[PDB]
RNA sequence: GACAUUGUGAAGAGUCAGACUCU
RNA sequence: CGGCACUGUUGGUUCGCUUGCUCCUUGGAGUCGGGUUGCUUGAAAGUGCAGCCUAAAGUGGGUGAUAAACUUCAUCUAAGGC
RNA sequence: CUCAACCUGAACUCAGUCGUGAUUACCCGCUGAACUUAAGCAUAUCAUUUAGCGGAGGAAAAGAAACUAAAAAGGAUUCCCUUAGUAACGGCGAGUGAAACGGGAAGAGCCCAGCGCCGAAUCGAUCAGUCUUUGGCUGCUUCGAAAUGUGGCGUAUAGGUGUA
């Protein structure tokens, strides 16, 4: 499957998400997104007692949460990851953001977004 | 029309039993069918990122050579009906001259 | 080999019609079924009617049946907006609601509007807890007058009424009726022709 | 929401970037077996819309069908008959491929039961769907009131029993005269009506 | 034989006005 | 053994509901439709079903039983479910 | 090259579930003849029926209009009477053949996707308490499902905000 993804013709609007973000941008948007990680398990565990005996700002996700952001146009950064499959799920965003003028980036790792929101992808 | 000897007819243009007409306001269900502002953002937006189908640019350079007569036959034969296909063939003329104000 | 002067056969009993055979011993077990399935109802469901919800009054849809009235499924929402009554409230007092049905003329919805206030005259309304009435409860001697109504809610009636006699005018006797409806006739199906006429006319 | 972008995009089926998804998916899906679980939903917007759900006890299955015509199962297209039955070829079967793919998974998962399913793709051999199933035992299906329904001892086997929406559309139902065929719910209990005999107490 | 599966490049001819058709 | 009606009591639950005014909002695609083939129907220039090719739109789409354009309208809202 | 994620796919006598096979009167989906009638016979008829396969229940299926119709209009499904041996089909031969309106039995309405708002407010196992324990209620128990989106409002009769 990689060896024919490889060999076919890519359209433009599918061969976007091949070109990320550099490795040093990327590290960048790494380290700035981590400020603002969810709230933790153990942060909520301390946090549920601590409210029983009695919002900051956070990272946004999940593609219709970002739609509507973007066509909003609150959302000042958005990154993609280059690798959700099926490809229709994103397939919309870069155009969208475009359009919107809110900057956007195609980021490499699902996986990588998701553990910066304590998350799996 | 009522009158002595007439108090309505069973036929002819004019024909009824006489009655009062309520104003008439559009059911609910009579709303399906026009677009949102939001759904056409969303299919101009699908167009440009998808793009147009070989029958479509078929009849794109049909348009552009002005053989609208064979391009509203090949849109009969393609997509069906004279209704679709002469809204098929209004769209598509659309795109040409959005094209050639853009370009040219 | 029919011979004289006969009716040409007809019957279709060339399918193994004894297969699908239907006999009707049973209607007498049946009505005795139904009328004890209608007793278990009023007794589940006393005081209320055992008819069940009220329906409204309509008229037969074709011309041939125009001039008769009947009941409806139940009452429009334009019906229960002039008669003052929500939806919701219908549906908990026992009114039928026909969410299809539109009113495109004032008499018929007028009838059922006036059905509607005559229900509602009837109407005897039980307090929710028996301790405590509120506002728009029947009075207590109201409520002991209470009894289960068995057959068509607020039944229709079907007598004809004769018109009361009259005097014959001379602008009635000197109309041309045949006239008159040959006319109207003439006139429709002749519509169409002289309005292409007159558009030929126009543009010469 | 991203559903209608998903939904939009779907619908072009012909443009460059679904075609170039398009033939990787078939290539990928025609080297693995008929009937294959998958871990998740190809099209959620699709599977949502027919009535999936994100949540423990929802199942989804590839089911790959043959395309073409039935050929009648005779030998040498021997028919023994009149002209009227020597027909062998053009006969086509009386349920759609995506009717026989649902009762293929279902036939298949005897312990679950079909929902819905969707079209995901197709070459000229072969038309793949993907059958949404629910296990009726699990908690998560037996406590929410909304998909009690499903597990119910009436459902067994909707797909061999023809009531999924695609199993229906062969039915023949719906209202007016263009559906009278199949008043009272089928065409051979309509059938029965007309054609029984009847023998008034009376008469 | 046609359509679909069927993709990516060259050369020639023919149609047009960069496209199509063929080999 | 059940069913009811009323009392007590345990657990859970209730910022709702209707009508007027104001502003905003509102929908199912290889599906519909078309060609052809086969079966089916009382359904007759195609009643229903299915194969292959083609393949949508958004006051759009379906229907109004004789096919097609251009016209008056009327009536619903398919391709999800109990 | 080390370690850590995700994705995809495995093995488990891993913990706990579920399916298989019977029954035929009725019910649902398929497959599908010929005898026979036409005084022959091939379309037609028998018949969208014997036979064959699959799948449920106490009933099943259908069911809340992409309906009927053309009135001064009816208004989910199912069933009965009538329409009616009628319209229609048919080597227009033999034959076949409904439906709406009308009168009745019974009558009950609703839920999603999508758009929009809250946005994980949702859920399964396990542990510990507790009770009326072949199942329920509480949790800073521990894991996991879920942002490729669980739940709440909400579905054409619309709906929502604010307000009286």
């Amino acid at each position: 499957s990689a060896i024919l993804q490889k060999r076919l013709k890519v359209p433009p609007t599918i061969n976007q998400f091949r070109t990320a973000l550099d490795s040093q941008s990327a590290r960048q948007a790494f380290k700035l997104l981590d400020k603002y990680r969810p709230e933790s398990t153990e942060a909520k565990k301390n946090r549920l007692r601590a409210r029983a005996e009695a919002r900051p700002n956070t990272v946004r996700h999940g593609v219709n949460t970002i739609t509507r952001l973007v066509e909003t146009r609150r959302a000042q950064l958005v990154l993609i990851a280059h690798d959700v499959n099926p490809l229709e799920i994103v397939l919309h965003l870069p155009a969208l953001c475009r359009k919107y003028n809110v900057p956007y980036a195609i980021i490499k790792g699902k996986a990588s977004l998701g553990t910066v929101v304590r998350r799996k992808t | 029309m009522s009158g002595p000897g007439i108090e309505g007819l069973a036929v002819g243009l004019n024909k009824g039993h006489a009655a009062t007409q309520l104003p008439v306001k559009q059911r609910q269900n009579r709303h399906k069918g026009v677009a949102s502002k939001k759904t056409k953002i969303v299919r101009e937006l699908v167009r440009e990122i998808t793009g147009f189908a070989p029958y479509e640019r078929r009849v794109l350079e049909m348009l552009r050579i002005s053989k609208d007569k064979r391009a509203l036959k090949f849109l009969k034969r393609r997509i069906g009906t004279h209704r679709r296909a002469k809204g098929k063939r209004e769209e598509l003329q659309n795109v040409i001259i959005a094209q050639r104000k853009a370009h040219k | 080999a029919p011979r004289g002067n006969q009716m040409l056969g007809n019957a279709h009993f060339r399918k193994h019609w004894h297969k699908r055979i239907k006999t009707w011993f049973d209607q007498p077990a049946r009505k005795l079924r139904r009328r004890q399935n209608r007793q278990a109802k009023a007794v589940e469901i006393a005081p209320r009617p055992v008819a069940g919800l009220l329906r409204s009054v309509v008229r037969c849809p074709q011309k041939r049946y125009n001039t008769k009235t009947r009941l409806g499924r139940g009452f429009s929402l334009q019906e229960l907006k002039a008669a003052g009554i929500s939806q919701a409230q219908a549906r908990t007092i026992g009114i039928a609601v026909d969410v299809r049905r539109t009113n495109k003329t004032a008499e018929g919805l007028k009838a059922n509007a006036d059905r509607l206030k005559e229900y509602k005259a009837k109407l005897i309304l039980f307090p929710k807890k028996a301790s405590a009435p509120k506002k728009g409860d029947s009075s207590a001697e109201e409520l002991k007058v209470a009894a289960q109504l068995r057959g068509d809610v607020l039944p229709l009636s079907h007598t004809i009424t004769f018109d009361e006699p009259r005097q014959v005018t001379d602008a009635e006797r000197k109309v041309e009726i045949f006239r008159l409806l040959r006319k109207e006739r003439a006139d429709k199906k002749y519509r169409g022709k002289r309005e292409k006429r007159a558009r030929e006319a126009a543009e010469e | 929401g991203a559903y209608k972008y998903m939904q939009e995009i779907w619908r072009k089926k012909q443009s460059d970037a679904l075609r170039y998804l398009l033939r990787i998916r078939t290539w990928h899906y025609r080297q693995l077996s008929a009937v294959h679980r998958v871990p998740r939903p190809t099209r959620p917007e699709k599977a949502r819309r027919l009535g999936y759900r994100a949540k423990q006890g929802f199942v989804v299955y590839r089911v790959r069908v043959r395309r073409g015509n039935r050929k009648r199962p005779v030998c040498k297209g021997q028919t023994y008959g009149k002209p009227k039955t020597h027909g062998v070829n053009e006969l086509k079967n009386a349920k759609s491929k995506q009717a026989v793919a649902e009762g293929r998974a279902g036939r298949r998962l005897g312990s679950l039961r079909v929902l819905n399913s969707y079209w995901v793709a197709e070459d000229s051999t072969y038309k793949f769907y993907e059958v949404v199933l629910i296990d009726p035992f699990h908690k998560a299906i037996r406590r929410n009131p909304d998909t009690q329904w499903i597990t119910k001892p009436v459902h067994k086997h909707r797909e061999q029993r023809g009531l999924t929406s695609a199993g229906r559309k062969s039915r023949g139902l719906g209202k007016g005269w263009r559906f009278s065929a199949t008043r009272g719910g089928s065409q051979a209990k309509n059938w029965k009506r007309k054609n029984t005999k009847v023998f008034h107490r009376k008469r």
